[PDB]
RNA sequence: CUGCUCCUAGCAUGCUACUACCGCGUAGCAUUUCCCAU
RNA sequence: AUGGGAAAUGCUACGCGGUAGUAGCAUGCUAGGAGCAG
């Protein structure tokens, strides 16, 4: 399931999540990362 | 349709897609912009798309000439060439593309969100044409934002003048005032026609709203009121005209032995004459609009037109001119809407007059000999070049004060803006100094000038009148809503109502409330001469009532309060909620 | 050739329990912002 | 001298449902190997 739109969107979501976790700016930003992760998992499912 | 570029101003005819205003770009400039930014759409004599219907690629990064049109790689004909040039973009004129590199600022202009003060300050630092384009795109951004405002899914209507308002969920339900423009749309499965130019302000008490439209039915349930946006027109004239020094007078007709207060300012008037223009930088209250009518008295012969930012200032100017200058040579141009009242004694929009007045947004496109503009702080750099384009005279006068509050600029929700960077003129005023300055607040007596010069201003200000002994204060807090519903301090209104009788000449004291809800409810309760600061800008009153509701970045603004107090003449009474702010001034407490 | 049984493997289904996340729904608690001209 | 106060960002608790992963139960079938009886 590598060459799939869900896979690519999840990869971008993970990239943004790790980037913003390294930034460590806001708790709401981290919640946004978690929500993006969760919809990425949802579609990847 | 061909024009010059912007960064390099070479003759070209390319435009960008993602850039909202779609400006003319040369080849190299456009290539740089599309390489840097994410703009992947270029406009020319035709749009740029993969001509093959089985493709929908609009990216300029790859596009292949399919004989006469553009193609993708999967549809590229064999004998065909990609149209991304050797570090440029292929098209109209390439042999006369002069080079210029200042694209990074231009990229940032088409990048930033105008929520950070860095955007606005950087905007007022670039090339003139870049400044005009930035102002234009900012105005367009504001129009787009206000377009996406509340869609009032109302349910009830009270009377022919009064109605009940309810809104949808998700979009910003805008405030209600005569300034805004709304219109309902009959959703009857069809005939979604405009019901008329509908203005709206909140009702007197409770869940009540007063409605007034160009037509006025008895509104139904299923309608909604959506805020539409007006278009923005491009401009060409410079914001600021160049300066030229002279030797003798520039052809103006004097009036010997007319007055006395302005014979001392005759030197200043001649200083204006010896140059193309001049400006005025001084504190409020001290010969600002008054240095104007006497200057007109110096040369009251040419056929002239003036204007002002807001309506109160121009109406006060009309009254002052009637007081000094003959009436039947001056006029005031009114707009078509005219929902906000004006000088309802003078000529009704008589453009054919010798000394004409008007508002900023309703100016004609005629010319004059001299001109003066009001409150550069309240204005942007866009309207400056707008009036430069529509109006072209031989002498220009500008007035303003950096301590005043600037234009709203609501999109800037972060940080404060330095007074010089309010517009180009304010930066020039703070960098090169004034052209002529007057510093002796004449309407307020010495106690007010002492308080303002000691606390916020520099200790340089002075007055001409001694203390009027009408200084009083109040500090107790009161309660507000605390959950949206901009603060309303009702206990203070009740205490004012109970007290006022003891104060004999304060029955007509000008009530002040910047907040619209408090502004309405105060007149609803008693009917004091209600007023807001914004609309007190450039006004003046014998008896004033100021009311602070609560503490907030708005109500704690130093400039707001100091511009509020510069309007005291003989008497005033005002209240706070803040301790150190209550202690800051040097008046009697009570 | 019929009937009975054992064992193994796989599949598939049903049901049960556990774990995670999600959003919803409800309840409680608590805060953060606070608005203006045409 | 009056029984007319929200937008909701944040915390906690409960439930639902979905999704995924884990363990368990029952079954339904298939296939294979083997043994007994007539
Ligand atoms: N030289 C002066 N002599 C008397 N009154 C003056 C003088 N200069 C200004 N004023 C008073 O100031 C009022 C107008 O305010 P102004 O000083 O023009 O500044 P602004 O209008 O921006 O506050 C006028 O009513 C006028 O009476
Ligand atoms: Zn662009
Ligand atoms: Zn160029
Ligand atoms: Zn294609």
């Amino acid at each position: 399931f590598s060459s799939l739109p869900s896979y690519a969107a999840f990869a971008t979501a993970q990239e943004a999540y790790e980037q913003a976790v390294a930034n460590g700016d806001s708790e709401v930003v981290l919640k946004k990362l978690k929500k993006s992760l969760n919809v990425a998992k949802s579609e990847f499912d | 349709a061909v024009g010059a570029c912007v960064l390099c101003n070479s003759q070209t005819s390319l435009r960008c897609g993602a850039c909202i205003r779609r400006p003319f770009l040369c080849c190299k400039c456009c290539y740089d912009h599309v390489i840097s930014t994410s703009h992947k759409l270029v406009l020319s004599v035709n749009p740029y798309v993969c001509n093959a219907p089985g493709c929908d690629v609009t990216d300029v990064t790859q596009l292949y000439l399919g004989g006469m049109s553009y193609y993708c790689k999967s549809h590229k004909p064999p004998i065909s060439f990609p149209l991304c040039a050797n570090g440029q973009v292929f098209g109209l004129y390439k042999n006369t593309c002069v080079g210029s590199d200042n694209v990074t600022d231009f990229n940032a202009i088409a990048t930033c969100d105008w929520t950070n003060a860095g955007d606005y300050i950087l905007a007022n630092t670039c090339t003139e044409r870049l400044k005009l384009f930035a102002a234009e795109t900012l105005k367009a951004t504001e129009e787009t934002f206000k377009l996406s405002y509340g869609i009032a899914t109302v349910r009830e209507v009270l009377s022919d003048r009064e109605l009940h308002l309810s809104w949808e969920v998700g979009k910003p339900r805008p405030p209600l005032n005569r300034n805004y423009v709304f219109t309902g749309y009959r959703v009857t499965k069809n005939s979604k026609v405009q019901i008329g130019e509908y203005t709206f302000e909140k009702g007197d008490y409770g869940d009540a709203v007063v409605y007034r439209g160009t037509t006025t039915y008895k509104l139904n349930v299923g309608d909604y009121f959506v805020l539409t946006s007006h278009t923005v027109m491009p401009l060409s004239a410079p914001t600021l005209v160049p300066q030229e020094h002279y030797v003798r007078i520039t052809g103006l007709y004097p009036t010997l032995n007319i007055s006395d207060e302005f014979s001392s300012n005759v030197a200043n008037y001649q200083k204006v004459g010896m140059q193309k223009y001049s400006t005025l930088q001084g504190p409020p209250g001290t010969g600002k609009s008054h240095f104007a009518i006497g200057l007109a008295l110096y040369y009251p012969s040419a056929r002239i037109v003036y204007t002002a930012c807001s309506h109160a200032a121009v109406d006060a100017l009309c009254e002052k001119a009637l007081k000094y200058l003959p009436i039947d040579k001056c006029s005031r141009i009114i707009p078509a809407r005219a929902r906000v009242e004006c000088f309802d004694k003078f000529k009704v929009n008589s453009t054919l007059e010798q000394y004409v007045f008007c508002t900023v947004n309703a100016l004609p496109e005629t010319t004059a000999d001299i001109v003066v503009f009001d409150e550069i702080s309240m204005a942007t750099n866009y309207d400056l070049s707008v009036v430069n384009a529509r109006l072209r005279a031989k002498h220009y006068v500008y007035i303003g004060d950096p301590a005043q509050l600037p234009a709203p600029r609501t999109l800037l929700t972060k940080g404060t803006l330095e007074p010089e960077y309010f517009n180009s003129v304010c930066r020039l005023m703070k960098t090169i100094g004034p052209d002529m300055f007057l510093g002796t607040c004449r309407r307020c007596p010495a106690e007010i000038v002492d308080t303002v010069s000691a606390l916020v201003y520099d200790n340089k200000l002075k007055a001409h009148k001694d203390k009027s002994a009408q200084c009083f204060k109040m500090f107790y807090k009161g309660v507000i809503t605390h959950d949206v519903s901009s603060a309303i301090n009702r206990p203070q209104i009740g205490v004012v109502r109970e007290f006022l009788t003891r104060n004999p000449a304060w029955r007509k004291a000008v009530f002040i409330s910047p907040y619209n809800s408090q502004n309405a409810v105060a007149s609803k309760i008693l009917g004091l001469p209600t007023q807001t600061v914004d609309s007190s800008q450039g006004s003046e009153y014998d008896y004033v009532i100021f009311t602070q509701t609560t503490e907030t970045a708005h109500s704690c603004n130093v400039n707001r309060f100091n511009v509020a107090i510069t309007r005291a003449k003989v008497g005033i009474l005002c209240i706070m909620s803040d301790r150190d702010l209550y202690d800051k001034l040097q008046f009697t407490s009570l």
